[PDB]
């Protein structure tokens, strides 16, 4: 058995579905059977958060959650606390976390100290991925995360229709964003670069600068090449209404 | 302090009250003219529980009498102790309900109830510390079972934290005096479970059985049934009006006898009861009282208590007696009958002692037990209801006054759900 | 809740394949904190509460003294301040 | 210049306070009117000319018992405004007396406590009495202890709680509030003494030869135990003991302070004088398992420390010669890490007799306060009783609707599990 589903109860929190994947490199992973068992069988619009971690973006996440609610979109992140959780819980949004099982901790009952890599309350579905040797690190789950996103957007094969729209939101609050951006560009997916992280602020600043004035101090050369090849959209706002308008636009229309 | 007001409705409730107040007045030494002529000091210390004070030194009950026809209250006034009731509290209509629940709850009972609610509000707002209300009415009549139950909801909506008592006579299929009894019984049980904090069922068939077998008197009349019901009614609040070893108000019984909020239908019984010719043979002892108290034929309901298991039980001893004997006898009555007591709640019998016995008796006991055997009454009531309703017999009388069959279906479903979930705990095991 | 001799661990982690779904459905048979809400919602609600404050205060005063409290029956209210405090509360 | 204040809350607390306050007044020669026709200062205070006022306060929400006190022969003794009374009873509901009605009364009690404490100059500590299996008693005792622990801090408080019997019970819901109150006083009281009724019933039956005892006979024995405990503060003795000299001798660890008591001799005047009542035989009778004042078997566990008081004409050498005999016996074994476990006190004043009572006049008596490992059985059986009904969440709605949270029941269970584990961990040898 390549995967096993569980009911996961967050301490003082919601009941989630937790799926352990025992081999992330398994050829032809049975996503159809997995998603049928989770009742995730419709095609859903997807908002994928790239490099999501704990950040001071509170009102921005309220706008993002509103746009996802109005579009019936599933949010996909890295299963750790981001500050989106209160808005997701209140609106009954589907929040899907994908993480390596070895890189995350299970929440402790009545713990006075939250670990920054603890699974956050608000996730409705958790995908904990492993290799055979249980040595998986951050970025190695990224291929599984994108394949899951593509299958969630396609839904059941019997629905003859185009897949639902997928938008990526580059937060870059963690340094491990590069592999996920590389895969998003490879699948021709739109990427919203959101203000608030040092990496995103540098990208936005350099997008407005003339070529001769561009200074890259934090962004790797590979990311600079990806910015020319991919569909990147700069959001120089932390306003809840501006992110909601961007997400709603990209979930409804493809501008390229 | 912690006093209660009396509200009665219908003919049956008025006849019950006409003896309950006589019994209370005789207990407190109040003459039918409202003048105290008692012997003991304790007879006056807690008289504020049931009686108000007026100028001239006379006492007046805080009772409210309501009916949709004036005959019964015009008759109770001419009876003994009929002058105690304040004339202002008499409220009545000019039409009547004709044993039709719809007329007494939707069309006629709705317009009249404002006047009686005015005097009810006057009585409750004034009193020192409210304990609660006690209600006497019959489920076999239209005006009673309608107006009383709607008044229950109206009172509960305004006093959600107070306690509410109801002494309800349900129509037995053995002695039937009205053909439309199942309809207004089933409709009333639906509303009664949602609002009453306590309910005590009483059956005329069980009263006749008791009178014929235990007292062995030749010709029972309504006066004897009323006297037994009145003694049982007085026994519950005795320790609230007199000192004792372990005082226990109504709220304490509510805490200890109701495990879940929807299981509050008790059946009661009074001991001792002996014939005139055998009153000299018997000797009053605690074992003699407790053996008659748990006797199946002594229950005020035809329900057979050895057809189910007690969830809990209560006893209110009266007179001066040793507590050690009471506790050991309660333990013995629970060890010898372990099969009829539910096992996942240990020590499910409550006891209380009051040092003031009834006038003329040296010892007395009032028994209030919550048992699973009460399901049989709702079963037969629902059986008759569904036998009569499937043909829509007598339905037009109810449907001509704004009521529909949907409220009948919901009432039947809720009553059946109550029956099922009441026995759910009978088969529950630890 | 930690057990006997359990300083701490995790008290809510795993059940069999969403079995709790049937139990939660049987058992099932949120406060809006304006300080955590969007600033627009906080500001618009505060504007509306200011606009209708006179109505809300009339409604409050109309209902705050309509309940029968046996506690405040005229005899035992020894101080004007206790009456004032009661009249400033709604049940 | 040494004082102590006794707190009486609940019906059982007030009824045992009455019992101890006849005895103290009789022992110090004070008439029931409070007038004498320097040892009184421990319990009383001088008013300047004439009467003495007890250093006691009576608490209850239900007014019947206080009204009985204020009309008896002792109406002139107590200060009129230290008999704090409520209007509405808690009705065996713990959440009521801790969250709903006790909070509005606790402030007056604390004001009275301050007004009594400012008079004392050498305050030794507080005494408190409360029957645990009741709403107001347990709830108000918990709240008062919690307030006193922070208002005064290091002052010593002693609790004479009456836990329910193993099988004999008067209520049906008393395990819940017993467990909650044990939770509350586990971390808040310095000494707790076991007092369940069944053991004292057996004592009366076997020794006093009374076949129909009442609560007064039990309360008189408890009053005698209290007098024996506090005699050393107000009478000259060869080997004195103070209240503050307890946690250094009977309490090995801060968590473990529940101990069970015994008294000897207990005998009636009809056959008391036929035997010599030597010190050896009385100190043997005091250690008999059947004479424990709580229904627990000491043969099932080790002893930790024994503090035992004598009074009369006893000589220390005879006491030592009897402690040696007890150390000799093979049926009584002490814990390994305690080589000597006896604290002995000797007083000269013989116990006083109450006229019309049960006990006779004797020249020698012994009262023991013993801490033993066997006490865990009562906790285990109370826990088992609690779990049976908490499995199905029975009677919980009566507590959730009075302001208490759902999770409050679980943590009391966890603390009892911790206490039971601690008692097992202590009793193992090294
Ligand atoms: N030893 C002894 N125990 C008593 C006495 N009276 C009551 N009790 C015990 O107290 C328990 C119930 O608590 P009570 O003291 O009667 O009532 P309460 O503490 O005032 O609590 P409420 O019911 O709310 O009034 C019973 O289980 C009895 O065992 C007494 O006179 N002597
Ligand atoms: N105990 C008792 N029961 C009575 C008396 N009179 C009538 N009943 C019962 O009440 C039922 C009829 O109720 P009814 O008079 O129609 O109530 P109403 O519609 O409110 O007036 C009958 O089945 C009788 O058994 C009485 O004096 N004493
Ligand atoms: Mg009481």
């Amino acid at each position: 058995q390549v995967w096993k589903p569980y009911d996961f109860l967050f301490p003082a929190g919601r009941l989630a579905k937790l799926v352990k994947v025992f081999d992330v490199y398994f050829k032809n992973f049975p996503f159809s059977d997995l998603l049928n068992k989770l009742k995730l069988t419709e095609g859903y619009p997807i908002v994928n958060l790239i490099g999501a971690a704990q950040s001071n973006r509170g009102k921005f996440y309220a706008g993002l959650a509103r746009a996802c609610f109005n579009s019936e979109a599933i949010i996909v992140d890295s299963a750790i606390e981001t500050g989106l959780e209160p808005y997701v819980i209140r609106r009954d949004l589907k929040l899907v976390g994908v993480a390596p099982e070895n890189c995350v901790k299970y929440p402790k009952i009545n713990s006075t100290y939250k670990d920054p890599y603890e699974l956050s309350n608000g996730h409705t579905h958790l995908f904990l991925v492993n290799d055979k040797d249980k040595t998986l690190q951050w970025s190695q789950e990224t291929l599984f995360k994108i394949q899951l996103i593509l299958k969630l957007a396609e839904g059941k094969v019997s629905k003859k229709g185009p897949r639902c729209k997928i938008v990526n939101v580059l937060l870059a609050d963690t340094p491990n964003y590069l592999d996920e951006v590389r895969l998003a560009v490879k699948y021709d997916l739109p990427i919203i670069v959101c203000k608030g992280s040092h990496i995103c602020d540098e990208i936005i600043k350099n997008s407005k600068a003339q070529e001769e004035e561009k200074q890259w101090n934090l962004v790797d050369d590979e990311m600079q090449e990806l910015l020319q090849k991919g569909h990147f959209y700069m959001l120089d706002s932390l306003d809840s209404e501006d992110i909601a308008q961007y997400i709603h636009f990209f979930l409804t229309f493809t501008p390229y | 302090m912690r006093e209660i007001v009396h509200i009665q409705g219908g003919q049956c409730g008025n006849q019950i009250g006409a003896k309950f107040w006589e019994v209370i007045s005789d207990e407190h030494g109040i003459d039918p003219t409202g003048t105290y002529h008692g012997d003991s000091d304790l007879q006056l210390e807690r008289i504020n529980v049931y009686y108000n004070e007026a100028t001239g030194g006379r006492y007046v009950p805080r009772a409210i009498l309501m009916d949709l026809e004036p005959g019964t209250m015009d008759s109770v006034r001419a009876g003994p102790f009929g002058q105690l009731f304040r004339p202002d509290n008499f409220v009545f209509g000019q039409t009547g309900a004709g044993n039709n629940w719809a007329k007494g709850h939707y069309t006629e009972g709705a317009e009249l109830i404002d006047s009686v609610l005015d005097v009810v509000r006057k009585e409750a707002e004034g009193c020192d510390c409210l304990q609660g209300f006690q209600i006497t009415h019959s489920l076999g009549g239209g005006t009673g079972s309608g107006m009383g139950t709607l008044l229950i909801s109206k009172v509960r909506e305004e006093y959600p934290d107070r306690i509410m008592e109801t002494f309800s006579v349900v129509p037995s299929p053995k002695v039937s005096d009205t053909v439309v009894e199942p309809y207004n019984a089933t409709l009333s049980v639906h509303q009664l479970v949602e609002n009453a904090d306590e309910c005590m069922v009483i059956d005329n068939e069980a009263l006749y059985d008791i009178c014929f077998r235990t007292l062995k008197l030749t010709t029972p009349t309504y006066g004897d049934l009323n006297h037994l019901v009145s003694a049982a009614m007085s026994g519950v609040t005795c320790c609230l009006r007199f000192p004792g070893q372990l005082n226990s108000d109504l709220r304490k019984l509510a805490v200890n006898l109701i495990p879940f909020p929807r299981l509050h239908f008790f059946m009661i019984g009074f001991a001792p009861l002996t014939s005139r010719g055998s009153q000299q043979y018997r000797a009053l002892t605690v074992p003699e009282l407790t053996q008659q108290m748990f006797d199946a034929k002594n229950m005020m309901c035809a329900a057979d208590p050895r057809h189910g298991r007690y969830l809990t039980a209560s006893a209110l001893f009266r007179g001066r007696m040793s507590t050690k004997e009471v506790d050991e006898q309660m333990l013995n009555v629970q060890n010898k009958n372990s099969s009829y007591f539910v096992e996942w709640i240990p020590n499910n019998i409550k006891s209380s002692i009051c040092d003031i016995p009834p006038k003329g008796l040296k010892m007395a006991v009032t028994f209030v037990g919550n048992s699973t055997a009460i399901q049989e009454m709702f079963k037969r009531v629902a059986e008759q209801f569904t036998a009569m309703f499937r043909r829509k017999a007598f339905l037009h009388w109810y449907t001509g006054e704004g009521m529909d069959e949907m409220e009948f279906t919901e009432a039947e479903s809720n009553m059946n759900d109550l029956v099922s979930e009441y026995q759910q705990y009978q088969d529950a095991t630890a | 809740v930690s057990n006997f001799n359990q300083r701490d661990a995790e008290g809510v982690l795993l059940f069999q394949f969403g079995s709790r779904e049937k139990q939660i459905k049987r058992e099932n048979k949120q406060y809006i904190d304006l300080d955590k809400e969007e600033q627009r919602d906080k500001d618009t609600i505060n504007i509306l509460l200011r606009r209708y404050n006179k109505i809300l205060k009339n409604v409050f005063v109309k209902y705050s003294n309509t309940g029968f409290s046996a506690q405040f029956s005229n005899k035992n209210v020894n101080s004007f301040d206790a009456i004032k405090e009661h009249n400033s509360l709604i049940s | 210049m040494r004082e102590v204040i006794s707190i009486h809350v609940g019906q059982g607390g007030i009824q045992v306070g009455n019992a101890c306050w006849e005895l103290f007044c009789l022992e110090h020669g004070i008439q029931p009117d409070g007038q004498m026709p320097d040892a009184f200062n421990t319990f009383f205070s001088e008013t300047g000319a004439g009467k003495h006022v007890p250093r006691a306060v009576f608490l209850d929400l239900e007014p019947t018992v206080i009204d009985e006190v204020r009309t008896g022969t002792y109406r002139q003794l107590f200060h009129p405004e230290q008999l704090i009374s409520g209007k509405e009873d808690a009705a065996n509901n713990f959440a009521r007396g801790h969250y709903t009605i006790g909070k509005e009364i606790v402030d007056l009690c604390l004001d009275r406590i301050r007004k009594l404490a400012d008079n004392c100059t050498g305050l030794q500590g507080f005494l408190v009495f409360n029957s645990v299996g009741g709403g107001t008693g347990s709830g108000l005792g918990s709240l008062l202890l919690e307030r006193l622990s922070v208002d005064y801090g290091k002052k010593s408080k002693l609790g004479f709680t009456i836990y329910p019997s193993p099988q004999v019970s008067t209520a049906v819901v008393e395990p819940y509030n017993s467990i909650l109150s044990t939770h509350s006083l586990l971390e808040h009281t310095d000494v707790a003494v076991m007092l369940d009724n069944e053991a004292i019933y057996d004592i009366c039956r076997r020794n006093l030869d009374i076949e129909r005892p009442t609560y007064t006979n039990l309360n008189r024995l408890i009053a005698q135990v209290i007098s024996s405990l506090t005699a050393s503060l107000r009478f000259d003795g060869a080997l004195n003991v103070d209240i503050t000299e307890f946690q250094t001798n009977l309490v090995p660890y801060p968590r473990i302070h529940f101990m069970l008591s015994s008294y000897a001799p207990i005998i009636s005047a009809e056959k008391a004088y036929h035997e010599q009542l030597s010190v050896a035989e009385i100190t043997n009778s005091a250690f008999e398992p059947a004479n424990m004042m709580a229904k627990c078997d000491p043969r099932h566990g080790k002893y930790m420390a024994c503090s035992m008081m004598y009074r009369g004409d006893v000589v220390p050498k005879d006491v030592n010669a009897s402690i040696a005999t007890i150390k000799t016996k093979r049926t009584i074994q002490f814990v390994d890490w305690c080589p000597t476990g006896f604290k002995v006190g000797i007083n000269y004043q013989p116990p006083t007799v109450v006229p019309g009572g049960d006990l006779a006049k004797v020249m020698r008596a012994v009262c023991m306060i013993s801490n033993s490992t066997a006490i865990a059985e009562v906790f285990s059986r109370l826990d088992h009783k609690f779990d049976l009904m908490y499995a199905k969440r029975a009677f919980v709605h009566w507590y959730v609707g009075e302001g208490m949270e759902e999770g409050e029941f679980s943590e009391a269970r966890e603390d009892l599990a911790a206490l039971e584990k601690d008692y097992e961990e202590v009793g193992i040898e090294t």
